């Protein structure tokens, strides 16, 4: 499972 | 404008998503952050709390016992509460009004006093957590 | 002294 950590808008990716 | 979290700061959100996967929420409250800030235990917010007589387990399972547990652990993204999203950005308003350009973990501590309505908040005022006292501890702590 | 509240990568701006 991808778990990206840049924060986007308030949604980690 | 331009006001930078810290790396510290960071990790304190970083790690707020992840205590919620721990326990199975679908969603990160306030609580979540404040699980956050006590897990990284280390910046001027811990030790503004342990200076005011409060012990940062007994934070932890204050607010454990509150919320609970969920039934199964959801993937990716867990979505932040309006009123988590809310701390963050009262944090922001924290740290301007004591002149700093910057976000660490003491002013994530303000916010989430200052939100004055979630988990944490409830938890940290009866225990003593008061705005204008944390926000007294912050600032001789600071001083340097 | 201007603030904006929108957050982005970690700064609000």
């Amino acid at each position: 499972v991808v778990x990206t950590t840049v924060l986007v808008v308030w949604v980690f990716v | 404008m331009f006001e930078r979290f810290t790396d510290r700061a960071r990790r304190v959100v970083v790690l707020a998503q992840e205590e919620a996967r721990m326990l199975n929420h679908n969603y990160i409250g306030t609580e979540h952050i404040l699980l956050g800030l006590i897990h990284e235990g280390e910046g001027v917010a811990a030790k503004s709390l342990e200076s005011l007589g409060i012990s940062l387990e007994g934070v932890r399972s204050q607010v454990e016992e509150i919320i609970g547990q969920g039934q199964q652990a959801p993937s990716g993204h867990i979505p932040f509460t309006p009123r988590a999203k809310k701390v963050l950005e009262l944090s922001l308003r924290e740290a301007l009004q004591l002149g700093h350009n910057y976000i660490g973990t003491e002013h994530i501590l303000l916010g989430l006093i200052r939100e004055g309505e979630g988990v944490a908040a409830q938890v940290l005022v009866k225990l003593g957590a008061e705005l204008t006292r944390v926000r007294q501890q912050v600032i001789q702590l600071l001083s340097g």
